[PDB]
RNA sequence: GCGGUCCGGCCGGGAACUCAAAGGAGACUGCCAGUGAUAAACUGGAGGAAGGUGGGGAUGACGUCAAGUCAUCAUGGCCCUUACGACCAGGGCUACACACGUGCUACAAUGGCGCAUACAAAGAGAAGCGACCUCGCGAGAGCAAGCGGACCUCAUAAAGUGCGUCGUAGUCCGGAUUGGAGUCUGCAACUCGACUCCAUGAAGUCGGAAUCGCUAGUAAUCGUGGAUCAGAAUGCCACGGU
């Protein structure tokens, strides 16, 4: 009923993030469906480290991708509220939409 | 990198969509299986560097036409200039 | 391979016949690693081989390997700026290890029509010895033995 | 099996055969025996001169044998006596199709010498 | 009562299911040779068996996908065994001896930034 | 010219991110030139001010930035002048609002930038840079530390010859992923080209 | 076979294909539009084309109904 | 293992299995034996999913070459300055008597081409991927559903396997090239793009001197995505079959 797909960037904060979606949605509200951790997008970059020249040198970056479902499954007036407003912790991506 | 050179897309941009794009629509039902009357192909004389392939990409630090990517926007040694100093958010040296 | 000696990756047997050594051979004329089309070429290879000589099948192929297996060989040295090449006898893992190297050497230059055939030929051409692998059998018995005073 | 051109072409398969030819390949070698009444991997060995003498009146839509050896060529003067770029190539020793020159560019030139 | 093992090799993960009936054999929903059971993955799948009796003592459900051919047989071989244990530890112990139980560490390599793949070094000129 | 970023490496792990925030392809690169846009300006107005180390972080569609720094008080102004100044700007880049924290640094001894500048400045003062090295080290020693390390670059004391002469003391595991190193570079410019400072302070173990 | 359907040309040069043709073909024009092709209504036309250096003249003769204005004006020289 | 099927995990349903991602456990020569001082260690064995740094990254010391980079950029000094600056259009860098280098494709039957059909991993996506139906032989064009995405699209992967053509013959190989006829993005493709389609078919029938890579899931062979990008990769980066 209520999708909540979020994502952010260090394993040991997304789901510390959702750690806390969680703790709260079951209280002001219930239902939920523990959470599924989602395939990890790691999207590498590789590039010349060499002001000039020098291919083979190259210093290959990546950037990781951690999701969170959550997914409640019954919502709760007092739950979809408070959802809202609070919400802290300053890096992470949510999207409840359909 | 040649203030010149830059100025060029920042024209090539602030072109590209105030006519382009805005009017550059002008070629889609317009100019297409629509049947013919010579309106179509013809008023076309705009600018010239506003266009959608008209531009190069350059560091938002720099200029440099190549090594440049969307992702991050800057170009590669300006890239690692940050990278190893947090500054690119959870970009790290990848392995596998 | 300098202060480390190894020793040998003992390969899965054959999946029909069950055997060793019948491996070994069916890798050897393998090539871009087409395993399959490979042995596809090698038991039907194989087939006529237990009609036209008749004798048996599972051996069909030893006895008429034992015609390519020499005893002594060649290699290059170089001790003060010559070459003093002394001979030796072939490991026996090594020695019928060669035995195929060359009966299939005989089939990638044995031009016919059809490469299953440009095997038989020759395998066969070992049951009266006579191939261009039984007279490579002879490149190195005549080779070496004549520089032997070096033995 | 004349047919056509003097080209006795022959000893070879239908959709085979057929594409020996100046002007007959593999596309235009099945829109003839798909529109004649004739089969494919056929040989002209069972041939009666009356299941050819129709495949022979096809082949006259297309410009093929000498015709074509002069018909390409109308437009190789053509575009030679233009004087544009094109034509250029073509009456000079260097490839028509833009291609790079710096080096290798053999098929329309001629075997090194130097 | 229903009997399983894992099993996979080299991204060919297998999941296989033994049931006390006949040699026949429904991998993925399609008989054995009715797949790939004729390839050089011949009686790959029968070697598990080799060791032991059956032939029409235990049937099985197989199911595998993902990577390629003698991969996936592979982990059916592996599965088929780790699955046979079953019966009792001790004919794991004289079914390891054909190494069946053990897991292919073997996987591609990384293709590092330099070479033209994996372990080819692009030739370079004489000096 | 073959060693790894001391602090860029250890990324995983010890050291954390500068730039603490997520977006999307469509807006990633719009947003790391908006950030590292503010960066640029906000250290120039605070040279003088004894500046470290500047934190990022966007909390959707806002930002927070954590300026660090032993020398706070005349970054702030009186009770609040200085610091506001610049939030106001701060917000006028990406477009978003501002709020800015406002982070201490005891002991600036031990901290990179810190000991970088505390340097580049030595230099276009005209004093003596074997002096200033050897100062450093020292007084980055006795405030506990368990290893230190200062290297310099360029025409040195004046020369046409580019010399680099390093100083280490004490123990520094360079390598060792889980060994809490701070590095940071200082540029300085002189009457006769640039120089370099690049500084390694090892703290502690896990 | 390249401009999808429907051939190309320019407007500051149009006003000379067809100003051409009502007060009497005067000497060659001067433009940059190679890219233009050939159609019938400039059958004979003294064309002229800028490249590098001068502009090459050229006779828009016959059966060239469907070529550009540009393959006539090399601009490498050699020998 | 369960019930309902318009047999599509399709719908109840079920958390077992695959997988997904967090936190664990495990291998240390630890055990036995041999050689080796009763040492270190190497060899062999047991158990073990994995041994003997399990495989693979990342990591590259004091230093050498006043190496390379002042066109990434910053920078001492120097020089120009109604100027080597700068605005615009066209054109070269994609020119070419040539030698060299790294490459893609071949020189074929362990292979071409036709039909049938079975198995990847990895990655990207909205000023984007764009089903399905629909127009062409085809590249595409129309209608436009879905997807900021383990939900949809980009891909029906290739070798491969079962018959079928062929017969070792420059040939049903190989694809340069030239013309004609068409497709796509763009202000605009002639000098300069990319792709399809109809005709055409060299050289090369495997290579002297010499030389390069590779000791494992590696060499070789086989496809796949990606960065930049408007559009143009046999290049590069990354993936995975045998």
């Amino acid at each position: 009923r209520i999708r909540i797909r979020l994502k952010a960037f260090d394993h040991r904060l997304i789901d510390q993030a959702t750690a806390e979606i969680v703790e709260t949605a079951k209280r002001t509200g219930a239902q939920v469906r523990g959470p599924i951790p989602l395939p990890t997008r790691k999207e590498r970059f590789t590039v010349l480290i060499s002001p000039h020249v020098n291919k083979d040198a190259r210093d290959q970056y990546e950037i990781r991708t951690h999701l969170r479902l959550v997914d409640i499954v019954e919502p709760t007036e007092k739950t979809v509220d408070a959802l809202m407003r609070l919400d802290l912790a300053a890096g992470v991506d949510v999207q409840i939409s359909l | 990198a040649k203030q010149s050179m830059k100025a060029r897309e920042v024209k090539r941009v602030a072109l590209a969509d105030k006519y382009f794009a805005k009017r550059a629509e002008l070629k889609a039902i317009i100019s297409d299986v629509n049947a013919r009357w010579n309106a179509v192909l013809k008023l076309q004389t705009l600018p010239r560097d506003s266009s959608p392939s008209r531009q190069r990409n350059r560091c938002r630090q720099t200029g440099r036409p190549h090594g440049f990517l969307r992702k991050f926007g800057l170009s590669r040694i300006k890239v690692r200039e940050a990278a190893m100093r947090g500054e690119i958010p959870g970009l790290k040296k990848a392995s596998w | 391979p300098r202060r480390r000696v190894i020793g040998q990756r003992k390969i899965l047997p054959d999946p029909k016949f069950g055997s060793e050594l019948l491996a070994k051979f069916v890798n050897i004329l393998m090539v871009d690693g087409k395993k399959s089309t490979a042995e596809s070429i090698v038991y039907s290879a194989l087939e006529t081989l237990a009609q036209r000589s008749g004798k048996s099948e599972l051996e069909a192929f030893e006895v008429a390997l034992e015609n390519v297996r020499p005893t002594v060989e060649v290699k290059s040295r170089r001790v003060g700026g010559s070459t003093y090449q002394v001979p030796v006898e072939v490991r026996p893992v090594r020695r019928n290890a060669l035995a195929m190297r060359w009966i299939v050497e005989a089939a990638r230059k044995r031009g016919d029509k059809s490469m299953a055939l440009r095997l038989a030929n020759e395998l066969s051409d070992a049951a009266e010895n006579k191939g261009t692998a039984v007279k490579k059998r002879e490149d190195v018995h005549r080779m070496a033995e004549a520089n032997k005073a070096f033995a | 099996a004349r047919i056509a051109g003097i080209n006795i072409p022959d000893h070879k398969h239908a959709v085979i055969a057929l594409t020996s030819i100046y002007g007959v390949g593999k596309t235009r070698s099945k829109a003839i025996l798909a529109a004649a009444g004739i089969a494919e991997d056929v040989k002209i060995s069972e041939l009666s001169e009356g299941q050819i003498d129709t495949l022979r009146d096809e082949v006259a839509k297309f410009v093929v044998e000498g015709d074509l050896r002069r018909e390409i060529s109308m437009s190789i003067k053509r575009l030679m006596d233009l004087g544009c770029y094109r034509g250029l190539r073509h009456r000079r020793g260097l490839p028509v199709r833009g291609q790079r020159t710096k080096t290798n560019a053999r098929t329309r030139k001629g075997p090194r010498k130097p | 009562n229903q009997y399983y093992g894992t099993g996979r090799r080299k991204s060919s993960a297998a999941r296989v299911f033994i049931k006390p009936g006949n040699g026949k054999i429904v991998i993925n929903q399609r008989s054995l040779e009715q797949y790939f059971g004729r390839e050089t993955a011949r009686m790959v799948v029968r070697q598990p068996l080799e060791l032991v009796d059956m032939v029409e003592k235990l049937d099985l459900y197989i199911t595998v996908k993902g990577g390629g051919i003698s991969g996936q047989a592979g982990a059916i071989r592996h599965g088929i065994t780790r699955a046979l244990m079953e019966y009792d530890e001790s004919l794991r112990s004289e079914l390891r001896k054909a190494g069946f139980v053990t897991r292919d560490a073997r996987q591609v390599e990384r293709k590092k930034v330099g070479l033209r793949k994996a372990r080819r070094r692009p030739q370079f000129s004489k000096r | 010219g073959q060693k790894v970023h001391p602090n860029g490496i250890r990324l995983g792990i010890v050291k954390p991110w500068n730039s603490t925030w997520f977006a999307n392809t469509k807006e990633f690169a719009d947003n790391l030139d908006s950030d590292f846009k503010v960066r640029q300006y906000l250290t120039k107005e605070l040279a003088k001010a004894s500046v470290s180390r500047i934190v990022i972080e966007r909390p959707a569609k806002s930002i927070r930035v954590t300026i660090h720094t032993a020398r706070p008080g005349i970054v702030i102004g009186k009770k609040g002048e200085d610091v506001e100044k610049l939030r106001k700007v701060v917000a006028d880049i990406a477009g978003v609002p501002a709020q800015i924290n406002i982070a201490e640094v005891r002991k600036p001894e031990l901290d990179a930038k810190l000991v970088a500048d505390s340097i580049t400045s030595q230099l276009e003062r005209r004093v003596m840079f074997r002096r200033a090295m050897k100062r450093a080290v020292q007084n980055a020693m006795r405030l506990g530390a368990k290893g230190i390390k200062v290297e310099v670059s360029g025409r040195l004391g004046g020369a046409e010859i580019a010399r680099t002469e390093w100083y280490r003391e004490g123990r520094v595991p360079l390598h060792t992923l889980r060994a809490d190193i701070d590095y940071n570079t200082s540029e300085a410019h002189t009457t006769y080209g640039v120089i370099g400072v690049k500084v390694w302070i090892f703290k502690g173990e896990i | 076979r390249s401009l999808k359907k429907g051939p190309f040309i320019d407007l500051h040069l149009l006003k000379k294909v067809e100003k051409a043709v009502e007060s009497g073909d005067k000497k060659p024009l001067r433009t940059w539009s190679r890219r233009s092709t050939i159609f019938p209504n400039m059958i004979g036309l003294t064309i002229a084309v800028h490249n590098g250096r001068q502009h090459v003249p050229v006779f828009v003769t016959d059966e060239m109904v469907g070529h550009k204005l540009g393959e006539f004006a090399p601009t490498r020289t050699y020998r």
